[PDB]
């Protein structure tokens, strides 16, 4: 789902919401993925958007 | 809502010079062959 995830990012980002997604975010996430991914999976106040 | 037609995300891809770079170039001496009738260290001896 690359693409369409690609096209939902900037639909979120235009609306104003400030959207973590590795391909964006690569340069932090190639310092540490696991980090990376933690660093969001712990913080309660952000959502997670699962796409199926 | 609005649409992000004017905001649409940016790719990048470098214009890569590849296709007219030069190569690595490898250097090898032309050995002075002893094939070819080179010359010998003139061992000498003595006829006493």
């Amino acid at each position: 789902t690359a693409m369409e995830v690609v096209k939902f990012v900037n639909f979120l980002l235009v609306n104003g919401f400030q959207t973590a997604i590795d391909i964006f975010e690569d340069r932090i996430r190639g310092i540490d993925i696991i980090k990376w991914m933690e660093r969001y999976l712990r913080d309660k106040t952000v959502m997670i958007i699962v796409a199926i | 809502v609005r649409e992000p037609g004017s905001q649409a995300c940016l790719a990048i891809d470098p214009l890569v010079g590849e296709e007219g770079g030069a190569a690595v170039a490898k250097l090898e001496p032309h050995l002075q062959p002893r094939g070819q009738p080179a010359p010998q260290p003139l061992h000498t001896l003595v006829l006493a």
